[PDB]
């Protein structure tokens, strides 16, 4: 008690002259990516943090996303996780996340173009397991509004890096670090050529995948394995959502490979500029009428070997002698 | 005057980690049974 107070004493003089090694780094960095499975996300991940490792354990993983704080000298890191669509372990998140992490929060998400339609569709369904996992917390509500209040302050802060909000600015209130990526964009000419994706059709889908990351209130950067795009840039923005750094290059939407569009950069009438471009099909043309579903390698269906059994059999001949 | 980890926690975490999914991995990377093997007719791949 009085040894407490004492204890507490140094502690309090201590945190009062950590200033010599303050601001090292965001304490408690923990970083998430949502999605299903079959994403491949231990090579995004891999090369994320610029190392190689093929160890795709399923389930999630702590990967750490080392922080080398380089800006100040500093070094830290950051535990990621990744998603997949084992629902049977779908408390990873209970093991994963906390209260704590939930101010901590740190997600991110990339494409994968083979189901590019249902990459949507498993966003939304990542979407939708994480919201869930938001109502599993059943935290201060008082806490959840202010953190909403500070990120929509945020977005408000948002600005071109040199208001009203829109009708479902953040629809999907993510009401965290969220990250997103177009990511894995290698057999885009094969897309277009094999899949019919036109260049209408494309840039509709990067458009309404625009649209669907504002709806959630969500902002993405194209890549390509053997491009590489954008990672220094994707390391960039991690450190200035998390870590506060200062984001340095301009987005642009001319880059098809690395197309990045800066969160609060556009706006709905940024998209509506590029909402005008769907020439052939209708504006409102939806994913699922682009989707692709070949049943490819002729699934066995081997006719099931089977005929009359022992007692079938034997009433059948016995029905065939009463007929002979 | 400051001191460090040998290896930062958040390794020793991270290692912790591989060594359980090691573990996981020492039953999981049992191959599925090449039933279908015995058919023939498409030069596929087998899954995961």
């Amino acid at each position: 008690s009085e040894e407490e107070e004492g204890q507490s004493l140094w502690s309090s003089i201590l945190s009062e002259v950590s200033t010599r090694a303050r601001s090292k780094l965001p304490s408690g960095k923990n970083i998430l990516v949502f999605g299903e499975d079959g994403s491949g996300k231990t090579t995004l991940m891999t090369k994320l943090q610029g190392a190689e490792h093929g160890k795709k354990g399923r389930g999630l993983e702590y990967l750490y996303l080392s922080v080398h704080d380089e800006d100040r000298d500093d070094h830290t890191r950051c535990n990621v996780w990744i998603l997949d669509g084992d629902l049977y372990h779908k408390g990873l998140l209970k093991f994963a996340v906390s209260a704590e992490s939930l101010p901590e929060t740190l997600v991110i998400f990339v494409a994968d173009m083979s189901r590019p339609w249902t990459v949507m569709e498993s966003l939304q369904k990542w979407a939708s397991v994480l919201r869930e996992h938001i109502d599993k917390m059943k935290i201060p509500p008082e806490k959840m509004r202010e953190l909403e209040r500070k990120f929509v302050k945020d977005f408000q802060d948002y600005m071109e890096p040199e208001l009203p909000l829109g009708d479902n600015v953040l629809t999907h209130n993510l009401g965290i670090p969220v990250l997103v990526v177009c990511t894995k964009c290698d057999a885009v000419s094969v897309l277009e050529k094999e899949h019919d994706y036109r260049d209408e059709h494309l840039d509709f889908i990067q458009s309404h995948l625009r649209r669907f990351c504002l709806q959630y209130g969500a902002a993405l950067i194209y890549t390509s394995v053997k491009e590489e795009k954008n990672l220094d840039l994707l390391y960039k923005y991690i450190v200035h959502k998390t870590y506060g750094f200062h984001f340095t290059t301009p987005a642009l939407v001319v880059e098809k490979d690395a197309v990045f569009i800066p969160a609060g950069w556009d706006n709905e009438k940024k998209i509506a500029i590029l909402h005008e471009n769907f020439t052939t099909v209708k504006p409102e043309d939806a994913y699922e009428d682009f989707i692709v579903k070949p049943p490819v390698r002729k699934l066995v269906h081997d006719k099931e070997l089977a005929a009359e059994d022992e007692q079938v059999f034997l009433m059948k001949q016995q029905s065939l002698l009463a007929k002979q | 005057q400051v001191i460090y980890l040998n290896p930062p926690i958040e390794e020793c975490r991270y290692k912790l980690y591989q060594e359980m999914f090691a573990w996981k991995m020492v039953v999981l990377s049992l191959p599925r049974i090449q039933s279908q093997r015995y058919q023939v007719g498409v030069h596929y791949e087998l899954t995961e």
